[PDB]
Order: C-alpha cells, then structure tokens, then sequence
C-alpha cells in the first residue's frame, strides 16, 4: 500500500500539478506582449491627428 | 527580437527539468541505500541480486 | 537627410542581432555546464569527447 500509494500520487501529480518553471516564462512574455500591445494601442490613438493639419 | 517566443528560456527550462529528475533519482538513490533501488536500472543485476538473495536465506 | 530609409537604424538592428545571437549560443553554456552542446562548436573535440565517455564507462 505504501508503494502504490507514493506511485499513485506521482502519477496524479504528473498530470494536474503546474511546473512553475515551465510557464511563469510564458507568464512573462505574455506581460511584455500585452505592454507592447498598450504601447501600439496609445501610439494609434493619435494616428488621426495629422489631419487637423488641413483645417 | 522576437519578443513572441523565448528560446533561451525554453532550452533552459529543459534542461533544468532534466537535470531535476537526475538529482531526484540520486536523491531516492541515497534515500534507499541500495544501488537498485527500482527495476530497469540493471535487469540482469537486479535478477542475480534477487538469486543471490535467495541463495544467503 | 534621406528619410525614406534609416541606414544607421540598419546598420544598429544588424549589430544588435547578431549581439543577441551570440549572448543566446553564451547562454547555454553556462545553462548546461557544458563547453559543446551543439555539434558544430566544434568536431575533433566532440568526436574525442564521446569516444572517451564510452571509454570511461
């Protein structure tokens, strides 16, 4: 009971447990995408302003 | 650079998962105090060791 | 000033990439331990490296 006890939790383990390492990398590039993405965003809100220059 | 994918993270990450699992085999290796702890690591030894075994008792 | 191209930009993003491209082959140097990961850091060494391995097992 011990060993299919300690087998058992490995293998549930192995399926719903998180690896940390694995996606706090993803976690990153996915805060400096969504800064770019606000940064592009502010950058084409002002887009239109150059037609002011006509009136 | 490519801000869409990290590449060095990736390969880092592998390789310290790979390196993990060798230092939880050493880990359990030491833990046990046996060379063959779990099967696959030698079959035929692990087999002799078994006879042998029976052979002392 | 010509604008409808940015030589110094060019030239800047090349030196930069190739910058980035070299700390990024650095950097699993020091990730893995190892001098050689990728065959093509070098040959004779990798070759010699491998025969001695099976050696020293």
């Amino acid at each position: 009971l011990m060993n299919a006890y300690e087998n058992t939790q490995a293998s549930e383990s192995r399926i719903r447990d998180a690896d940390m390492a694995e996606e706090t990398v993803a976690f990153t590039k996915n805060q400096i995408l969504v800064q770019s993405g606000t940064a592009m965003l502010a950058q084409a809100n002002v887009r239109p302003q150059g037609v002011l220059s006509l009136l | 650079m490519i801000i869409n994918h990290n590449l060095a993270a990736i390969n880092s990450h592998r390789v310290l998962k790979f390196q993990n699992e060798e230092v939880s085999k050493n880990m359990e290796k030491l833990s046990s105090g046996m060379r063959i702890n779990r099967a696959g690591d030698d079959a035929s030894g692990l087999a002799v060791s078994e006879k042998m075994r029976t052979q002392v008792n």
